[PDB]
């Protein structure tokens, strides 16, 4: 009975610990994962906005070609 | 020697909060300054310099709301640190509060609070109060919840949540966020007191008379229930039972902790005619739906717990006899697995009235913690608004642009999906 | 304007009421599921009670009477009349009926009643229902060989049998209960009659109308259909829907409720009606949906969203 | 604080910007000396659009903007042209003369580095800032080119910020140049990718208010502007009174915007006119009517997605809440049903001026018979290549005339597609 007293005990701390534990890393594997997402929205925005000034010098550029070749 | 800290999260949970503290002080004769000429059991809500100073931590992300707290009249009633205050809000979106923003400030947030517990001899747990509608309300108390139940494992977390009302309703996302919070902090929350700002409205338009009620009339009302509740814990009596005790018999599955509150008498401070109202009466306005503070059904709901929580002028005798008339005359059904039985607490301390109020005093008063599978028809409601707008995708992509994946939505009302039924499986009998 | 869903399909009552809202121009049908409606003919199991009225403006209906099934479940009403203040010393229009559970359980009341039955050489043949015998030991078996909780109700071995034929019936009534809880019985009912004559050992075993029956009655019994039947079946649904009524009442709910009710009958040969059983979502005879429907749209719907002499009015004294 | 970055850019952008500060600064009691006079306590959040400066002054934090200093020599000389900062003040000699291709690739991007400069200086300057707002047309060059340019790269550095615009869009009622659908077009395939929320300022609805209704048999750019800054001034009053609806460009954006793409908003307002003039009911009734929406659609021809109601002055609030409920119910079909409660109510006790208003902001689906209206503008002249060689010989390709033909007629199928669900 006191073996059993005693794995009574050491079962709620290791349930406890262990629910701390995971908690703990769910936590931060979901603020990384998120942080990683949010700056992932904004990289590829500012991919498309980049995209547009390359288009916007290649088109400055296809006015000089006209204007030489006029 | 058990103290309580409290926590009041974004605009609902900082006003309500400020409402409670006027209405503790006022209870406990403590002036604005934190004096008490009368000087114990209220020292589980205030600590002592003579300066009774409450064991509360004011958070928001946006300062205008607190900062009426550091210039009001209870300015020199808390201490700096405890009233903690962003620059940007979380633009009713419970990603910019659990992420973008609740990231900023959670570890200060967990620092004031360590200072609280520090100077805590037995700390007994938390009594967080917030919105589920705002973006810090719901988004920024989850996580806090995440991170306290890991700073704090065993201790006991209590909420008291602003269920969100077309009324008074400043968002068109508040569904979403309503179903976001509770899903990240059902794990982490032991028992929480929804109040539904519809059911509150309703009675201030009812029993009170005012036409267009404000926040802070709504605030009044929902500090005199969270009074009643919290009185155990600041007051001791022969008759008077610990909320814990109560919480033993409120939560008998961990996921059904929402207990739902009535309380009487609602008495229009100009419109109280002299009429003592005994015990009997209160008892019974119990039983009535337009005392309750979320909208609901209880006699189409199986009890699986009632408490009655009595605060003045109230002598065993009557209560006992008020509870025979009120059976075999109430639509009154347990659960089959739970005694048929009223837990009673009496507190002789007698209700205590802001002056210049909207609410008359009274001789005595009532609350009752019922935990009925009633409750279960406001995450319905929530739930099929989700449902409307999730549909078709609407608004999500302001959640998703904070980092958000539409599979926490799904997550989330899954699990809500899953309590509603929890509820419908608690009330068929065995 | 007025809208309303239509949440059962099933139910031919409400797709005849659907129609005739439709016929008016004033009536608008909605998607299953939109929860912006005025009338609500919702489903018989589940019914969303909890988000009804709370869509701010809107004035809610729904045609059913959250609880009533406490009177329409057999095990419920039994316990209805059994502990109810209004009907547990009054009540002698219900055969004497124990809620046996196969695995709260009446069957120790049950035998003790039995035993006392055949020792005073008194009827013992008894019904259960979710068998007809005379021997207990073999209807207790019965219900533990099911996974549903059964009733032991007296069976009534002296029915009142109709001429020729010398055959049992059951009478069905319909009554619609609108807001505000006024009842109103439908002045047509049914009669469900057997085709084969009755015996008193055989336990192994056609709708007439009031007019028919009321004609048979004077001349078989010289007495008319009223102040011998009529008057039992008007009180015994009073009763009824009054001792439920402080459970089920709209008045203190954000929206209102009504509901078409069926209620069985039984007459035995000393002319006096037994309440069988109540039903909450009944069927209508063919020629009387017309009639009914009518009834349930100008009754119950009109007299909450506005645009005779065919339902009495159920009053005490 | 939360502060507002304004823009205004060429003619129409100027000219309805500094109507817009001259209708705000008299609401918030400052004159134009940037000097404050007034009771209350306007003040509460004056940080919103105001810089306090030394000698407790406050100066709008404004930056103008346009390719020809005629309507900029206009205001600095007009009434309170000596409130703005003079710094702020960025233009160049040769116009845009009405070419979107002038204004957004060439004359502009000269330009555009310059005013960059001024937009930093005000940013790095704020406590906490919400987003910019920019005032311009969509049938001209300047605003509607180069502000597009500049909203482009606005949103490149600052991608976290609110992109909140008021677009006059053009019409032949009211036009100046024939090329103002191609102007147009250009501009609303940027604005729908790069703006959070744009405010639909129609010239042909404020024509059509001028004359029908307010019976001007020729209404000027004067009588439109007063529409404009009316608008303006209400749909801005959650943002500069302490309030708790949409109280900020985030919030509002959240509560308006269900869709990314579909953040057109349809104004409101009523009563109409004052420019030399004389119940809740009444004012409920109106700003929901066809006839005082400043966008050219019948709200009664698609759906409503969300509403944001605004009424100024002292009245019933308990009134204000029974007329909005009665508004919707009696017309339940034009809302949404798959979005709950979308129609928001606020209310200020400051009235414009006039003794009480009301503003209307809508999100409908009818948005799209403006779309629809340009589109075919577009189409007549692209069909045949009219005037094709200004833009081409600015650089551009046919190519890019079909993509934001395109992607126009994508905008007006996904509003048509939310009025059938
Ligand atoms: N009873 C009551 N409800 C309130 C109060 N303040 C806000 N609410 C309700 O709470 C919800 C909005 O949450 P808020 O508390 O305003 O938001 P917040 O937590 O500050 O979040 P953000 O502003 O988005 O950062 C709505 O349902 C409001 O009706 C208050 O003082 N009393
Ligand atoms: N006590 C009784 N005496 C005589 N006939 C009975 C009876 N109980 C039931 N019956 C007959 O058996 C049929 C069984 O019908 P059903 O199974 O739908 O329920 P019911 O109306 O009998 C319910 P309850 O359990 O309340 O008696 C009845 O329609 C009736 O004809
Ligand atoms: N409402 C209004 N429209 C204007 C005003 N000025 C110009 N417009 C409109 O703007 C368009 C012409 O572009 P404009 O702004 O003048 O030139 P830009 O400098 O090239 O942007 C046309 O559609 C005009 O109707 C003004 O002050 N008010
Ligand atoms: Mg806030």
């Amino acid at each position: 009975k006191r073996e059993h007293e005693r794995e009574v005990i050491q079962k709620a701390i290791e349930e406890n610990n262990n629910f701390i534990k995971m908690a703990k890393e769910k936590l931060a594997q979901k603020m990384e994962s998120n942080k990683e997402n949010r700056e992932a929205h904004l990289a590829a925005m500012l991919e498309r906005l980049q995209e547009k000034d390359k288009h916007a010098e290649e088109v400055r550029k296809n006015k000089e070609l006209k204007e030489e070749a006029s | 020697m058990r103290e309580c800290i409290s926590i009041h999260v974004g605009q609902a949970g900082v006003q309500i909060g400020n409402a409670c503290w006027e209405l503790y002080c006022l209870e406990h004769g403590i002036q604005p300054d934190g004096q008490m000429p009368s000087d114990d059991s209220f020292n589980t809500f205030f600590s002592e310099t003579g300066k009774h100073v409450p064991r509360a931590v004011f958070v928001d992300l946006e300062p205008t709301v607190i900062d009426e707290v550091r210039t009001g009249t209870y300015r020199q009633l808390f201490h700096p640190e405890q009233l903690i205050t962003g620059k940007e809000d979380a633009a009713n979106n419970y990603a910019r509060g659990h992420y973008t923003i609740g990231k900023e400030i959670i570890d200060l947030v967990l620092d004031r609070i360590r200072k609280l517990a520090d100077q805590c001899t037995g700390l007994q747990g938390f009594l967080v109060f917030h919105s589920f509608g705002g973006g810090t309300g719901s988004g920024f108390t989850s996580l806090l919840m995440e991170r306290l139940s890991v700073d704090y494992g065993k201790k006991s977390k209590l909420e008291f949540s602003i269920y969100p009302a077309p009324q008074v309703s400043t968002a068109v996302v508040e569904p979403y966020n309503s179903i976001l919070t509770t899903h990240t902090t059902l794990e982490h929350s032991d028992c929480a007191f929804m109040v539904d700002n519809e059911a509150i409205y309703d009675i201030c338009r009812r029993n009170l008379d005012i036409e267009r009620p404000t926040y802070t009339n709504l605030n009044r009302l929902i500090s005199q229930i969270v009074s009643s509740i919290t009185a155990s814990l600041r007051f001791d009596g022969a008759l008077n039972v610990d909320l814990t005790e109560f919480q033993t018999n409120l939560v008998p599955y961990p996921r059904i902790h929402f207990p739902l509150a009535t309380y009487a008498p609602v008495i229009s401070a100009e419109k109280a005619y002299h009429e003592q109202l005994s015990v009997a009466e209160i008892t019974n306005a119990c039983f009535e739906p337009a005392n309750q503070m979320v909208k609901c059904d209880p006699r189409h709901g199986k009890y699986m717990a009632c408490c009655l929580l009595y605060r003045g002028d109230v002598v065993p005798k009557d209560v006992n006899a008020a509870i025979a008339t009120i059976k075999t005359k109430r639509s009154i059904q347990f659960v089959d697995w739970c005694p048929t039985g009223f837990k009673v607490g009496i507190n002789y301390q007698p209700p205590t009235v802001v002056p210049g109020g909207d609410l008359a005093k009274v001789q005595r008063a009532v609350c009752m913690l019922s935990n009925t599978t009633a409750i279960a028809e406001a995450w319905a409601r929530l739930d099929h608004k989700f449902d409307l707008m999730y549909a078709k995708r609407a608004f999500v992509h302001w959640y998703v642009g904070e980092g958000m994946e539409e599979g926490e939505f799904s997550e989330a009302r899954e699990d809500m999906a899953a309590l509603e039924k929890d509820y419908e499986e608690v009330g068929v009998d065995s | 304007g007025y809208t309303f869903v239509v949440r059962d399909e099933n139910s031919s009552v409400y797709a005849e009421v659907s129609r005739l809202l439709l016929a008016t121009g004033h009536w608008k049908r909605l998607r299953r599921d939109n929860p912006r409606f005025n009338l609500m003919l919702g489903e018989r199991n589940r019914l969303p009670f909890g988000r009804l009225g709370h869509e701010p403006g809107l004035v809610q209906l729904v045609n059913y009477y959250r609880g009533a099934d406490k009177l329409c479940r057999k095990a419920s009403l039994v316990k209805l009349i059994k502990t109810s203040p209004e009907l547990a010393e009054s009540c002698t229009w219900f055969p004497e009926s124990y809620v046996i559970y196969p695995t709260t359980d009446e069957r120790e009341f049950f035998l003790a009643s039995y035993n006392r039955k055949k020792e005073d050489g008194e009827g013992n043949v008894w019904i259960a229902k979710s068998l007809i015998s005379s021997e207990a030991s073999e209807l207790l078996d019965f219900i533990d060989n099911q996974g549903q909780v059964h009733v032991i109700q007296k069976y009534l071995e002296h029915p009142l049998l109709l001429e020729p034929g010398h055959r049992k019936f059951d009478i069905r009534s319909w009554v619609l209960v609108d807001h505000q809880y006024n009842i109103y019985l439908y002045r047509e009912g049914v009669l469900r009659t057997a085709s084969e004559p009755y015996h008193v050992d055989n336990f192994q075993d056609n709708e007439m109308f009031f007019k028919e029956f009321n004609q048979y009655l004077t001349s078989a019994l010289n007495i008319t259909l009223e102040s011998s039947i009529l008057l039992q079946i008007k009180h015994i649904i009073r009763n009824c829907l009054l001792s439920v009524e402080p459970a089920i009442s709209t008045k203190h709910l954000p929206y209102q409720s009504f509901q078409l009710f069926g209620f069985d009958f039984m007459v035995d040969e000393e002319l006096k009606v037994w309440l069988i059983e109540v039903n909450g979502a009944p069927a209508c005879a063919q020629k009387l949906y017309a009639e009914l429907c009518q009834g349930i749209v100008d009754i119950a719907i009109s007299s909450v969203f506005p645009p005779p002499a065919a339902f009495i009015k159920l009053e005490n004294l | 604080m939360r502060e507002i970055v304004h823009i205004q850019a060429g003619q129409c952008g100027n000219q309805i910007g500094a109507k817009f500060w001259e209708v705000i600064s008299d609401e918030h009691g400052i004159d134009p000396t940037g000097s404050y006079h007034g009771d209350s306590d306007q003040l509460e959040r004056i940080n919103v659009y105001y810089n306090e400066a030394t000698g407790n002054k406050y100066v709008p934090r404004a930056i103008l903007v346009d390719l020809e200093p005629g309507t900029m020599d206009s205001v600095r000389s007009g009434p309170f042209g000596q409130i703005f900062r003079p710094d702020n003040f960025v233009f160049g000699q040769s116009g845009a003369g009405n070419n979107w291709a002038k204004g957004h690739y060439t004359e502009g991007a000269e330009l555009v580095d310059s005013v960059l400069d001024v937009v930093r200086k005000e940013s790095e300057s704020c406590d906490c800032l919400q987003g910019f707002q920019l005032t311009h047309s969509l049938g001209g060059g300047t605003g509607s080119g180069m502000g597009t340019l500049l909203i482009s790269k606005i949103r490149e550095e600052y991608p976290d910020r609110i992109m909140n615009t008021f677009s006059v869009m053009p019409s032949p009622k009211v036009s100046d140049t024939v090329v103002e659908p191609y102007n147009a077009t250009l501009s609303v395939h940027q604005l729908v990718e790069n703006t959070d929320e744009t405010y639909c300022i129609d010239n042909e609805a404020l024509y059509d208010i001028c004359f029908r209704t307010l019976k001007l048999t020729t209404p000027t750019y004067g009588d439109l502007n007063h529409l404009v800054s009316a608008t303006m001034s209400g749909v801005t009053t959650c943002l500069r009174f302490p309030g708790q609806l949409n109280a900020d460009l985030r919030k509002l954006a959240v509560n308006m915007v269900p869709f990314p793409r579909l953040h057109f908003f349809m104004p409101g307002f009523a009563p109409l006119t004052s420019r030399g003039s004389q119940t809740v009911p009444e004012l409920t009734q109106q700003m929901f009517d066809s006839k005082n929406m400043m966008a050219a659609c019948d709200p009664r021809h698609g759906r409503y997605l969300t509403v944001a109601a605004i009424f100024r002055g002292r009245m019933s609030m308990k009134e204000v809440d029974e007329q909005m409920l009665n508004v919707q119910n009696k017309n339940s079909s034009y809302f949404v049903e798959w979005i709950p409660n979308n129609v928001k109510t606020a209310v200020c006790d400051i009235p414009p001026g006039l003794k009480m208003s009301a503003t209307f902001i809508g999100n409908s689906t009818a948005i799209q018979e403006l779309f629809k209206r340009i589109s075919e503008q577009f189409t007549a002249m692209f069909r045949r290549k009219a005037f094709l060689h200004w833009y081409t010989g600015e650089g551009m390709d046919e190519m890019e005339f079909t993509e934001a033909e395109s992607n126009m007629n994508d905008l007006v199928s996904e509003y048509q597609q939310y009025q059938d669900a």
